[PDB]
């Protein structure tokens, strides 16, 4: 399959309780291989997340004067950064972008070698990461570094990360009322995360007419989802239930009983 | 800006009474990132519940699950109490075995 | 050889 390595960091201050906290998560496709929280009680990838954590500092503090902020309040600034490859190993393309507040902020574009800033803010961002040719930099690290421990990570983890676990899958049953039921549709123990779970009334998607639950982590590594539609008594089976996941070696077409 | 926590309620495995299992509270689609979680045990807060590594998704939405063993039963209700500053009150869940 | 990407201030 196709494959990413992604790092989540997140800082965030906290005025009058000690300087901002940094914590960095990595992932390879849906599994954390590292975590770094400064809050928490090898050397040279230690440094760079210590190194990492006075950076998001500054960053904290410069952005608070780039919207004119009072020194009260308390700001978030994310990170998402890394590398997507195909099933062969080779780059599809790398990521390093930021938000503040919940509000995207700047982007490496997909050509890593120019940004894309939101606002006159993230403009002086660009200007100082333009003079000092920082994208050159995160475009050596993205092709280069990241691609290389990915493919190493994942001949490495093979038997897990080169895994993928299909969906578990049954259709359940409740009447609401004497005149309708819920049909639900259930995915359990996949991996990785990404899946599509569908109803067909009459072999026409039902979109609108769907309650489809966010993905959600069973704690095993594995995933899990549901859809459900309300459907009126005695027409259940004009609906289906249609199941995508990389681990099955065909989809999935099930109705109730 | 602010954006308030989706929750779900739910086991590892597949409920069976009197069988040891996982119950999971994943909060999800939170911005910003404080957030207070309880999973309940007829009503009272479970000790040393435990909880993943704060993250997100790509936008920009924060997301944990906090966990612990239980053994369900007929008898025992589960739920999970979430508070969050886009909340005036915590917001209860209760488990359903169905969802 | 590090896997952790150095950062930059913003």
């Amino acid at each position: 399959g196709s494959h990413s390595m992604r790092y989540f960091d997140t800082a965030m201050s906290r005025p009058g309780r000690g300087e901002p906290r940094f914590i960095s998560v990595g992932y390879v496709d849906d599994t954390q291989f590292v975590r770094f929280d400064s809050d928490a009680a090898w050397d040279r990838n230690t440094q760079i997340f210590k190194t990492n954590t006075q950076t998001d500092r500054c960053s904290l503090r410069n952005l608070r004067g780039y919207y004119n902020q009072s020194e009260a309040g308390s700001h978030t600034l994310q990170s998402m950064y890394g590398c997507d490859v195909g099933p062969d190993g080779r780059l599809l393309r790398g990521h390093n972008q930021y938000a503040y507040d919940g509000k995207d902020y700047i982007a490496l574009n997909e050509d890593l070698r120019s940004w894309t800033a939101a606002d006159t803010a993230a403009q002086i961002t660009q200007r100082k990461w333009e003079a000092a040719r920082v994208a050159e930099q995160d475009r050596a690290y993205l092709e280069g570094t990241c691609v290389e421990w990915l493919r190493r990570y994942l001949e490495n983890g093979k038997d897990t990360l080169e895994r993928a676990d299909p969906p578990k899958t049954h259709v359940t049953h409740h009447p609401i009322s004497d005149h309708e039921a819920t049909l639900r549709c259930w995915a359990l123990g996949f991996y990785p995360a990404e899946i599509t779970l569908t109803w067909q009334r009459d072999g026409e998607d039902q979109t609108q007419d769907t309650e489809l639950v966010e993905t959600r982590p069973a704690g095993d590594r594995t995933f899990q989802k549901w859809a459900a539609v309300v459907v009126p008594s005695g027409e259940e089976q004009r609906y289906t239930c249609h199941v995508q996941h990389e681990g099955l070696p065909k989809p999935l077409t099930l109705r109730w009983e | 800006i602010q954006r308030t926590p989706k929750i779900q309620v739910y086991s590892r495995h597949p409920a069976e009474n009197g069988k040891s299992n996982f119950l999971n509270c994943y909060v999800s689609g939170f911005h910003p990132s404080d957030i207070e979680v309880d999973l309940l045990k007829n009503g009272e807060r479970i000790e040393k519940v435990e909880h993943s590594d704060l993250s997100f998704s790509k936008d920009w939405s924060f997301y944990l699950l906090y966990y612990t063993e239980f053994t369900p039963t007929e008898k025992d209700e589960y739920a999970c109490r979430v508070n969050h500053v886009t909340l005036s009150q915590p917001k209860i869940v209760k488990w359903d075995r169905d969802m | 050889r590090a896997f952790v990407k150095k950062k930059y201030c913003l």
